[PDB]
């Protein structure tokens, strides 16, 4: 959650993420701390909107806009099975269309290769779990 | 403006035949392709057209070699994306405008397609039609660039065997200056598509190719981070006092990419 | 007499604008381009767009802008040159069903409409073209170069003429019908017989218009963004709340 | 004024290649075919594909080559003859319903292209043409001989104009729908006007080109090859493992 | 371009021309029009006694062509926008300090105090901020 930037004040900071379609999830990535314990030993893991690398290849090359949104595409580079196609806002956040109720994990041993630009109103194929 | 320079070294003749472009690879490429007919107009610097002649270099240096190609060009580097197959010959030029006080020659030969790469020693870089020129030259020293092949078109990937361009260091560098500096003459290479240049068949434009020149990314080195510990970086320095050919193993990469 | 026909085609009707006729005492070159671009359709980069059945009529499925930005061709052109002018031909095909009952609306509005939001009864006043989502061949359009300038500069801010597409009557299903069928729907753009650039300048980039290429990166050959270590996992859990409100990692696609 | 049709047809347009022009003082002989030869589309012997609702949009159907391998016609004469030259014309025919929403585009991308992963924005580049899975009647291309040698041998590792078929919008079904209902497809080609072969060989074989034969033996009346026992039975277990590492009995269909 | 040597002896004269989009810019506004960019493209290689050490000076001098023209007469205008900054003709003696209200007792240099102070007051731009 929000620290306290000032001690007891409020301070303009970034908007959150949103807003999705209808039947659309935020896509995040994931690492674990180093968290100081007494009995629990779930590995905290925090969880970013994009990695970096994805924060350097931008502002290196400052790319144009075009349209809303950015279509993604989660290739499997081993045997070239598509794992998940997934619309990159403007923002900078991956949403992916999941209608199920559980975490869904994926492989970390794939390319993100880009397709296209979209509107923002495009429907994505669901995923399966 | 002085005249004891060598104004009287104009495009020489050189032994060869003139050579057919496009004319043969008409009625065998698919479709109709020109190109814009301002990029025949101005001489524009090659990517790789930049040498220099110091007074430490013997004779025998190669001072440049480049393949007769689209790379001799940024407009011809930048739409051979787009298209895959080239005909024709280009027309280059040489700015070697040294100081009235140096003195040296350099001779630039025409290497024909599929002659042994490697040594090209100096007693055989005369054997080709060569042009012969001196370090002082006021007028930019024109020469062609012919388009030696035996198939009807070059594909646009790099490996094709064609006419090479070597600039060999004939007699060594040297001035009659009275006193203390010795010059280094910085000489340039322009050059422009001939009349006859032809791409062949339009293709998806693709970045990820030959040629299409290096890039690099606009970030401070104040931003960015160390190779050989986790941390930022703090200012470079030069320093002749320290381990001047060392052996490390992290942040060595090649530049392309392994 | 005199027969009428029900059945008449189609086929908007256009007056011929200049391209390089006006253009040419005020720009220093007018180059022209391969005269095989003007031969081959070839994808817009915004060139996707779906009509779900959960859209209402109305919507606007999408809303390009005539420029070099609508060609692959053109956009590695238009790195070198300065300016351009002339007119694209777009052309959009559909995959439908039989099943599927629809229609889509492409009209042509021009610069300076004032871009509020535009209802059905008032997309069809512009030079349009009706189809339905069950046809098979590919429909196309002139897209034109109405302008109050002499060239457009490849700095898009300037206003042209944009295309935008609506749903006329709403895509309903006569089965039963899954909600997940959406028609998908892809744009493919040429130029018109009167395009020209204007200047030579050295090819650049950066630009606009490259196309956003990703880093060949693994995510597990990565760094996560909100702490010194690299990435391990790759979720989606819809139990989160949706809407966090991050500070460190979040960043445009702009650079900004 | 002028009108412009939505509806223009189709029909990829080319700039005629020559045939026995160039390469005839080169050739030792230029030898005609049969002239109607020239008139029927006969079937490929690479011509099958099947599109399966579970075929990613991007996958690449078939590929193709430009050769004498196109023709059960000229694949027969080209035992006699030591190299061709010229243009064959293509056509695919599309057994689907109308409940299947799709589309493919059949390119035509030449000879020394770098052979690496084609996406579905760079397949549209090439002369192309659309095509639907509903669509009834067949659709044609040409197949043209770009190249940079004067002929070709019949020994096929030079490279020559290959025709790649990518999906292009995703097979799926308005129904519920059967995951088994795959859309057959053939296809079937004969030479254009400017096909001629080169100089007149016995026939030998061997070859390529052959087509593959198998020897008529009913199993009962054959040998184990790991075993010197005759052959017995016949059955497909999926509860064994489905990756033996034998080693006796494994073969190439190219004799190593 | 021209690619003009550095020892000729005659000016080099070259036109400027109006490549424009519109049909007449405007003279109380700053719009694109086209530039002269000069760049060193050889490096200088001369002698030089012990001092000074040889700069080449370069200057640019214009006139209009036979087709410049101005449009429409108006009255004129003092603000502008060509203008050179001119000072108030006044002594600094007869001034006042920025800081504190006193008048002016001389003005000098001192490398010893603080280079690069942080002063609050006294601080304006020359474009009026």
């Amino acid at each position: 959650t929000i620290p306290e930037y000032n001690d007891g004040l409020l301070v303009p900071l970034a908007p959150p993420i949103g807003p999705f379609l209808p039947g659309e999830v935020l896509l995040r990535f994931r690492t674990y701390m180093r968290q100081i314990d007494t009995a629990d030993a779930a590995a905290e893991a925090i969880d970013c909107a994009l990695p970096q690398e994805f924060v350097s290849w931008f502002a290196s090359n400052a790319f144009t806009v075009q349209s809303e949104a950015l279509l993604l595409r989660y290739r499997n580079t081993l045997t070239g099975q598509l794992l998940f196609e997934c619309k990159l806002y403007n923002e900078g956040y991956i949403a992916l269309s999941y209608s199920g109720s559980g975490p869904l994990t994926f492989p970390t041993d794939g390319i993100f290769e880009v397709v296209s630009w979209v509107p923002r109103l495009y429907q994505l194929a669901s995923v399966g779990s | 403006s002085g005249q004891d320079l060598v104004p009287a070294a104009v495009e020489q003749a050189v032994p060869i035949q003139p050579v057919a472009g496009a004319a043969l690879a008409a009625p065998a490429a698919g479709q109709i392709n020109q190109i814009d007919p301002w990029i025949f107009q101005n001489f524009v610097q090659c990517p790789l057209g930049e040498f220099s002649i110091s007074p430490r270099n013997t004779p025998g240096e190669i001072l440049f070699d480049l393949a007769l190609g689209p790379g001799l060009n940024p407009y011809l580097a930048h739409l051979s994306a787009m298209y895959t197959g080239w005909v024709g010959n280009m027309e280059v030029q040489l700015v070697l405008a040294g100081n009235a006080f140096t003195a040296g020659k350099v001779v630039v030969a025409l290497v024909p397609p599929y002659f042994p790469k490697g040594s090209l020693t100096t007693a055989q870089i005369t054997c080709f039609p060569h042009v012969m020129c001196d370090v002082r030259t006021l007028e930019p020293i024109q020469l062609p660039l012919l388009d030696v092949r035996r198939v009807l078109w070059h594909a646009t990937q790099d490996q094709e065997e064609s006419m090479r361009l070597v600039c060999m260091l004939y007699t060594p560098l040297r001035t009659n200056s009275p006193g203390d500096e010795s010059f280094v003459v910085s000489g340039r290479l322009l050059s422009k598509p001939a009349a006859d240049f032809n791409f062949v068949y339009l293709t998806p434009p693709i970045e990820r190719t030959i040629y299409r020149m290096v890039d690099l990314p606009v970030i401070q080195p104040r931003l960015c981070t160390h190779a050989r510990w986790p941390a930022p970086v703090y200012g470079l320095l030069v320093d002749p006092s320290l381990p001047s050919n060392p052996q490390w193993q992290n942040g060595r990469v090649h530049v392309d990419g392994t």
